[PDB]
């Protein structure tokens, strides 16, 4: 089991640094380079640089530098990224991975990943507004309707609609962090325009994090 | 090259990369919520473990995975490496016909209103291929900046997308103006389709 | 013949009467030098070579890994045992050992005067030993070693692979005069004449240039490591130097009225990261008196900055710390074969 381990999950203040460790066991630690690799939701992956563990040399990314500094402990098998002065441009969800020599055969494995968000925010419950299906149009044919979930940190929220007998048609949008540091998404529901004055429509919001719950009757 | 490739379960298919120098490419897949897997290095070297579908092919400047018979799992995002730096990715999804979307717009809810901001939806919903503008108005003046849109994944029964628009104003600015449109581009669509109301 | 690896065996100048480290070990280790060395030229043969996949290096390491821990005595040693010792000074100095083959085996030499050490070579000659080579163990700078016979060298496995380190190879070499004065016991400093270096790394630049575009060539001093790397680090009388070299990779003084005396500054470092192996060892405080050596700057280890490609410029930041890089800077055009 050749392995790399990461630590876990890291929400910082814009202007902080984060420390990400990744952890090797099942190989001679020396013998390989560490890279770092960052996925941006926006920029595919961008290498960041590689450490040497034999002696701690570093080569890193002139797109960071300055801002990124790698090491390692030789004992505990153990190789650190620091990212300084982080902005909302550096939520991404970072990546160590074993250079087998140390681009020629690699990179594998790689750590299962961190996930660094950069907000000014603090632990919120979403609000929940009714997308209300139009007036204008149709008779026999068909409603689109919904609910805006915005405003809440940290991920994740979950939708469901009329308590789970409502699945088809159902499309619950990824989340976006927003300016504001907060997330903010949308589920929407097509139904049958001649349903719209017989049957309610309501969506169930949990944010377990907050410990929230809000359900809202989507109107008319 | 490029960043969506559309295809069958069944198909060969080709994903290419150009690049000046040499010498030794890798291949990664990459599945959603996960760490980028080895397929090939050393431009036609199979990681142990993987497929033999997966096949990887350098003529000096131009290479190339190849996968000889797309299997559900393949339906993923592939990156090409050259030493440090990668590929866009290009993102390999289910094959169907056209459609269009059908699109609405939502105002916000005088609830939201109450509070100072105020969301404007857009959506566009079961249409295919993923490649779709959004266009914001504003008394016919074109926003900028104060939208972000999310797409769905690809839908697993009928392979359509989803897409939500959403203009963020302040209050204060969506009341001061009037009629409020979401402009929407699309494989045909023979001409952009355009929803909007008046406030109120 | 073809290409073959087998265990090579050594051959020194050395004495049994000398209380010197070096020859200790070859007096034990190693026969004595070729008393008649013989070099046939071959006429028409090409052949190619590979200084960066030549086991010579990997066998030379391990003969200096061997050589290192018969005959530094640090006071302790740490990996998780700690380990307390007698750590009498000892007499230091490199000497040039040889490397020749058994029977049935012979070493191939490149003497094309511009060879960057990977290609095909025109000039094959057979040798049964290399030069003399002394086992330098050195960062940054390399000490004490050959010139190139031409221009100034640029090798590497591949240069547009930031991976893979850089060896300049010098065509004139420069002096470095490191001192310890008598009698701040650790505080000492390394002085090399501001004109000859500042000459001597334009003309490194303007072989960069050669190979990378017309790209803006800069120098930047190591982003990072540990001490053995980001200084100029090597061993003097059997004191470990530490040398900061911030001042010798400066690219204002690449007019103006700048070059005089560049002096580095140094320290003697008792606690080390040892090269040969896991941990660290502490040695004995330095002798009394004036420690001095006079070396001469070779050859020069750099790394490239990767993420550049979209960019004007390449960096180059002074490195190795990979000491098996050392004998490459010696060992390049040399190469075994078997015979039938
Ligand atoms: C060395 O020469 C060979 C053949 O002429 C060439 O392929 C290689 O790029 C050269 N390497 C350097 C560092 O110049
Ligand atoms: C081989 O080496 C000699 C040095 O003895 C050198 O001057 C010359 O370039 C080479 N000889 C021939 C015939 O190419
Ligand atoms: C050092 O200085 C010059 C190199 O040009 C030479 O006269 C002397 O033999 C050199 N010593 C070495 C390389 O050990
Ligand atoms: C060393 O090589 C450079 C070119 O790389 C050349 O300009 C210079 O004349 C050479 N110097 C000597 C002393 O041979
Ligand atoms: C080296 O050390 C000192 C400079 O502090 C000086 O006495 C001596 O002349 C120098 N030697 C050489 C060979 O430059
Ligand atoms: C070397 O000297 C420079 C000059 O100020 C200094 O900034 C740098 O930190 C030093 N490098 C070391 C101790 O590696
Ligand atoms: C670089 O060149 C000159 C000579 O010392 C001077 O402008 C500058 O101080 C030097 N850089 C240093 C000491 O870092
Ligand atoms: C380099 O060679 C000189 C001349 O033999 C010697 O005095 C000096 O100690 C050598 N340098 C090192 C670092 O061993």
């Amino acid at each position: 089991q050749i392995e790399l381990v990461q630590s876990g999950t890291e929400v910082k203040r814009p202007g902080a640094s984060v420390r990400i460790s990744c952890a090797s066991s099942g190989y001679r630690f020396t013998n390989y380079f560490i890279h770092w690799v960052r996925q941006a939701p926006g920029r595919g992956l961008e290498w960041m640089g590689w450490m040497n563990p034999l002696h701690g040399g570093v080569n890193y990314s002139g797109r960071f530098q300055g801002r990124v500094t790698m090491t390692r402990d030789i004992y505990t098998e153990t190789s650190f990224m620091v990212l300084s002065g982080l902005r909302s441009d550096d939520s991404a969800i970072y990546f160590c991975t074993r250079g087998r020599d140390g681009y020629d055969d690699g990179f594998h494995p790689w750590g299962q990943g961190t996930l660094v968000t950069v907000t000014a925010a603090s632990t919120k419950g979403p609000s929940v507004f009714p997308l209300a299906p139009s007036s204008k149009s149709t008779s026999g044919g068909t409603a689109a309707l919904g609910c805006l979930v915005k405003d809440y940190f940290p991920e994740p929220v979950t939708v469901s609609w009329n308590s789970g007998a409502l699945t088809s048609g159902v499309h619950t949008f990824p989340a976006v962090l927003q300016s504001s540091g907060l997330y903010s998404l949308s589920s929407v529901v097509t139904v049958p325009s001649s349903s719209l004055g017989t049957q309610t429509y309501i969506c169930n919001v949990n944010h377990k994090p907050s410990n929230t719950k809000v359900d809202k009757r989507v109107e008319p | 090259s490029p960043s969506t490739l559309y295809a069958s379960v069944g198909d060969k298919i080709t994903i290419t990369c150009r690049s000046s120098q040499s010498g030794w490419k890798a291949w990664y897949q990459q599945k959603p919520g996960k760490a980028p897997k080895l397929l090939i290095y050393k431009s036609s070297i199979l990681e142990t473990g993987v497929p033999s579908r997966f096949i990887g092919s350098d003529s000096g400047t131009e290479f190339t995975l190849t996968i000889s018979s797309l299997q559900p799992d393949d339906f993923a995002t592939y990156y090409c490496q050259h030493f440090e730096t990668f590929g866009q990715g290009t993102r390999v999804q289910v094959r169907r016909t056209v459609a269009a979307p059908s699109v609405f717009i939502f105002p916000p809810s005088d609830e939201q209103l109450k509070s100072g901001t105020a969301s404007v939806v857009c959506l566009l919903n079961n249409f295919y291929p993923r490649e779709a503008k959004v266009q914001w108005k504003v008394d016919n003046a074109l926003q900028s900046g104060n939208s972000q849109e999310s797409v769905t994944e690809q839908d697993s029964k009928d392979s359509t997308y989803s897409l939500s628009s959403t203009l963020t104003l302040s209050k204060a600015d969506y009341e001061k103006h009037k009629v409020y449109a979401c402009e929407v581009t699309h494989q045909g669509l023979s001409s952009p389709v355009t929803k909007s109301f008046n406030r109120g | 013949w073809k290409d073959a690896d087998t265990t090579l065996f050594c051959a020194s100048d050395a004495k049994a009467h000398e209380t010197e480290v070096h020859n200790v070990w070859a007096t034990h280790a190693c026969v004595p030098t070729d008393p008649n060395p013989q070099e046939i030229h071959l006429e028409n043969v090409t052949e190619n070579f590979n200084m960066w996949k030549n086991n010579m290096v990997e066998q030379m390491q391990e003969d200096v890994i061997s050589l290192w821990d018969q005959s530094l005595q640090p006071c302790v040693k740490l990996t998780g045992s700690v380990i307390k010792q007698a750590c009498p000074k000892i007499s230091f100095d490199p000497i040039p050992i040889h490397y020749c083959t058994p029977a049935g085996y012979v070493i191939l030499k490149c003497n094309d005067k511009n060879f960057n050490g990977t290609g095909p070579c025109k000039n094959v000659s057979s040798v049964q030993c290399t030069h003399g080579i002394k086992p330098v163990v050195s960062t940054q700078l390399l000490l004490n070693g050959s010139l190139a016979e031409e221009e100034i060298i640029i090798r590497s496995e591949n240069l547009t692979n930031n991976a893979k380190t850089i060896i300049v190879h010098l065509n004139k070499s420069v002096e470095i005069n490191c001192t310890r004065p008598s009698n701040d016991i650790r505080k000492a400093y390394c002085e090399i004449n501001g004109t000859k270096w500042n000459k001597v790394l334009k003309q490194v630049t303007e072989k960069l240039k050669e190979h990378f575009n017309n790209k803006t060539i800069i120098f930047q001093p190591p982003s990072g490591g540990d001490l053995e790397i980001t200084m100029h680090s090597f061993n003097c009388r059997g004191e470990f130097f530490y040398c900061n070299t911030t001042q010798l990779f400066n690219n204002t003084c690449i007019m103006k009225g700048c070059n005089g005396t560049i002096t580095l500054p140094c320290k003697i470092k008792q606690i080390i990261n040892m090269w040969q192996g896991t941990g660290q060892a502490m040695y004995a405080p330095p002798i009394d008196g004036k420690i001095n050596c006079v070396s001469n700057i070779t050859g020069i280890l750099l790394t490239r900055d990767g993420g550049a490609n979209n960019t004007s410029n390449e960096t180059f930041r002074p490195g190795g710390g990979n000491i098996k890089d050392n004998w490459r800077s010696e060992l390049y055009k040399y190469k075994v074969v078997q015979i039938e």
